[PDB]
């Protein structure tokens, strides 16, 4: 049976980077001519596994971890990266194995009015665990004065938004991203 | 009221050490965006470093590994343990408060503290 | 570190004249340009957030435009109280940086 890489890569709806999703791929035989033998991806960096020999490499599960970031925010999506997305939104382990495929989506994710639908977490006390997910809307404490979960002095709203406009150069257009996480019945 | 307190600037030799202090009023350090930007007397602004609400740090390669912006959670203070000082490091030091959304405007800095580096 | 170059480096404008400053980024940084005013013997004070919005506690005479790689502030009427320098700043990348700034005096 073919694998649903099509259902995640060509997903009509993409989740935001603060509220990404994981899908388990247990029982399937893949055809990696859909990933490697194509040119829709602008970022390509496979870690620990090569871009061709991965076909005859069995792994106990594969995860398709999909989201949207900004143009230069793709460089934060790498084990160890200290970037804003890497440290407060979604962190890769330093011993990560897998592939990352990212592509520009300005024509579907950037509107002239400003796209405020895609968001990210600018405020996250401490740092996330490898593959940890946080969707909490609990009001960010900016200082030690009590905020009773309210907005005012020393009291800030935790969540912010992107504003994807067509006027941005290559640096900061929207990008649809997929991170593949492998875990030691899937082959090519 | 929002207010900032710079202090700890004093005369020093090249290669020395110095320390800044700010018992933070108007906000508290423990969970804010805070930068460090110095200005030389009669020159442009110079970005040095920035600590994030979770403790993330960024440095330019010209000032990398020399400056250590850090903070204990036990006190309401941004610390800067400064090492390997040079004559070009003469401030007029300012710590910045980052606001929310695309408004990352560092609106409130303070008055600055006088660090002079000379033989 | 992103290089932000401004022009011109200094200019003289009469009482009530119009001062307009330009600031260019070497890479695209959207509306990510915090614009400050530094009066002589005073810290820089924020004027613009988002490249086109007036900062809170600033006079309505300051209203800018430009986004991406080029940024503009038109002081619709420079005043005797506005005798000061201005500094653009980008924050679009992991290393932040400031523009050279334009020293503005009264003529």
């Amino acid at each position: 049976n073919l694998c649903p890489f099509d259902e995640v890569f060509n997903a009509t709806k993409f989740p935001s980077v603060y509220a990404w999703e994981r899908k388990k791929i247990s029982n399937c035989v893949a055809d990696y001519s859909v990933l490697y033998n194509f040119t829709p991806f602008f970022a390509f960096k496979c870690y620990g596994v090569s871009a061709t020999k991965l076909n005859d490499l069995c792994f106990s599960n594969v995860y398709a971890d999909s989201f949207v970031v900004k143009g230069d925010d793709v460089s934060q999506i790498a084990p160890g990266q200290t970037g804003n997305i890497a440290d407060y939104n979604y962190k890769l382990p330093d011993d990560f194995m897998g592939c990352v495929l990212a592509w520009n989506t300005r024509k579907i994710d950037a509107t002239s009015t400003g796209n405020y639908n895609y968001r990210y977490r600018l405020f996250r006390k401490s740092n996330l665990k490898p593959f940890e997910r946080d969707i909490s809307t609990e009001i960010y404490q900016a200082g030690n004065k009590p905020c009773n979960g309210v907005a005012g002095v020393n009291c800030y709203f935790p969540l912010q938004s992107y504003s994807f406009r067509p006027t941005y150069g290559v640096g900061h257009q929207p990008y649809r991203v997929v991170v593949l996480s492998f875990e030691l019945t899937v082959c090519g | 009221e929002v207010q900032l307190v710079e202090s700890g600037g004093n005369l020093v030799q090249p290669g020395g050490s110095l320390r800044l202090s700010c018992e933070v009023s108007g906000f508290i350090v423990s969970r804010n965006y805070m930068s460090w930007v110095r200005q030389a007397p009669g020159q442009g602004l110079e970005w040095l470093s920035i600590i994030y609400p979770g403790g993330s740090t960024f440095y330019a390669e010209s000032v990398k590994d020399r400056f250590t912006i850090s903070r204990p959670d036990s006190k309401n203070t941004l610390y800067l343990q400064m090492n390997s000082l040079r004559a070009e490091d003469t401030g007029t030091y300012f710590c910045a408060r980052g606001l929310l959304e695309w408004r990352y405007g560092q609106d409130v800095w303070g008055q600055g503290t006088t660090v002079t580096v000379s033989s | 570190d992103i290089q932000m170059t401004q022009s011109p480096s200094s200019l003289s404008a009469s009482v009530g004249d119009r001062v307009t400053i330009t600031c260019q980024a070497s890479q695209d940084v959207n509306e990510d340009l915090n614009w400050y005013q530094q009066k002589p013997g005073k810290a820089p004070k924020l004027l613009i957030y988002g490249a086109f919005n007036l900062e809170t506690g600033v006079s309505s005479k300051f209203s800018g435009s430009g986004s991406g790689t080029h940024f503009t502030l038109t002081i619709s009427s420079l005043q005797p109280e506005d005798i000061a320098t201005y500094y653009c700043q980008q924050y679009g990348h992991q290393a932040l940086s400031f523009g050279g700034g334009t020293k503005v005096e009264i003529k």
